[PDB]
């Protein structure tokens, strides 16, 4: 469903690229997110983009860092990180949802999830 | 004058999801911040508009259907999806411009022994066109011999209880729905 | 010695379907005589083997698999179903020599109030695999969020209770089903 | 589904052929029947015939008159009629299941059925 790829040691204060393919859906009506989670708490949201792209939201932690970005001609989206601080090493997982809510924080509000990513 | 918004979400009583009920809402200011206030709603999802910008756009007008499905089935409200609820209930078009809210009332709609009065169509011959609503009770002929309003063996009725009770799991309790629907049209 | 087909049909308690009950009946001498004489069964359907030419094959086992079901959905024991009771609670083969057997049961698993002791499968993640059986009461998640045994939103238990009183339709009373497969190996 | 031909007036002591195509099933895995109904009365039992075809069961009022076959090559089963005698004179409809039931003459053990021919 939801394929991604990206992620991996860094060099701690250069950049990365994770990547969220969809192979399944269309990709034109479907509202996308990333979130990541670290074992031993719960599953952070890290940003949010709708429909178009001109609609984006990013978390209070990672504001200004992360940039959201989704391309359709070859269904994906992409979260191009900048700084990488040592405290964001974490599985990013890639949600997807036929619509978009006002709690996009919720992780109960994506029915598609994909796979994780490195930690 | 604002819109009537707290007369469809805060309603002593709701409809069975087979005879949902629709309320056109027209002619006032439409305030959808009391939506965006509101902690209770454990569903907001907005199809075609985006979530903040519905008071940007102005509408003809806005069909508020109200129903009271399980929690198992509130992710059938959505566009192209299938079910009980989706296809004999409540049908939602393929490209649906409005927004579904759904929010938890055990406390409102589970009695103690069970509060039977919230029925949904388990049989229909075939599945619903989008906002369109079934409100007969006729036999199903679910074999190859016509009932004729006997129901029988092969011949059931298809309005089916809902057993709500207070000691159900989050997912079995009533939630309460309410699906705003845009409607714009070559008009005032 | 005839094969025991009073222990199977004449029991005196059924198991749920979603823990059907399998026998395996060999070494004896298959009269069937005693099914053909009964006139309680609603349904004797029999695929890959006549009917009547039950006798006539000596087969290796006779493998009988009894449950509980409702009225609505005996007609999803049968190659090439779908449905509750079809892929999550009991599946049969594409390709089935066996016959299916189910006879109304209101009168011995319907009580006052309610007979909440049978229980199905609502819930599953995959499809089952022919003539496999599932007795796990893990929570299941619906969600997108680990339960780790809560049974909170989305999270539900799959194991949902059969509302059976002796007031239902005739097609939402229990149904007692005994399906008799025919397995035959190399070997005596 | 089950498409049927055949019916219609008659001499009263000539034949009649009724044919039955299947459409959306393989024809080799179902087994068919034919009932008839006439208005006033239950639904009638005509014939029934297994799979591969040697096995052919009748009612007891039209047999050795009406002869049940089926044949694969072109997914059809036929009900040739000898008699017609004018207390038959009813609509037919053809009724297939994928099993071989015990109480044949039932027309609850028939999942499929046919259109209705000719009064």
């Amino acid at each position: 469903q939801l394929v991604e790829s990206g992620g991996g040691l860094v060099e701690a204060g250069g950049s990365l690229r994770l990547s969220c393919v969809a192979s399944g859906l269309t990709f034109s009506d479907y509202t996308m997110a990333w979130f990541r989670q670290v074992p031993g708490q719960e599953r952070e949201f890290v940003s949010h983009i709708g429909w178009g792209g001109s609609e984006t939201y990013y978390a209070d932690s990672v504001k200004g860092r992360f940039t959201i970005s989704r391309d359709n001609a070859k269904n994906a989206m992409y979260l191009q990180m900048n700084e990488l601080k040592p405290d964001d090493t974490a599985v990013y997982y890639c949600a997807a949802d036929r619509g978009s809510s006002f709690y996009y924080v919720r992780e109960s509000e994506y029915t598609f999830w994909g796979q994780g990513v490195t930690v | 004058n604002l819109c009537p918004f707290g007369e469809v979400f805060d309603a002593t009583r709701f409809a069975s999801v087979y005879a949902w009920n629709r309320k056109r809402i027209s002619n006032c200011v439409a305030d959808y911040s009391v939506l965006y206030n509101s902690a209770s709603f454990s569903t907001f999802k907005c199809y075609g508009v985006s979530p903040t910008k519905l008071n940007d756009l102005c509408f003809f007008n806005v069909y508020a259907d109200s129903f009271v499905i399980r929690g198992d089935e509130v992710r059938q409200i959505a566009p192209g999806q299938t079910g009980k609820i989706a296809d004999y209930n409540y049908k939602l078009p393929d490209d649906f411009t409005g927004c579904v809210i759904a929010w938890n009332s055990n406390n409102l709609d589970s009695k103690v022994g069970g509060n039977y009065n919230y029925l949904y169509r388990l049989f229909r011959k075939s599945n619903l066109k989008p906002f369109e609503r079934d409100i007969s009770t006729e036999i199903y002929q679910a074999g190859s011999t016509p009932c004729n309003g006997v129901e029988g063996f092969n011949c059931y009725f298809p309005l089916q209880s809902y057993g709500f009770q207070p000691t159900n799991g989050v997912g079995y309790q009533p939630y309460r729905v309410v699906v705003l629907s845009f409607e714009l049209l070559h008009a005032p």
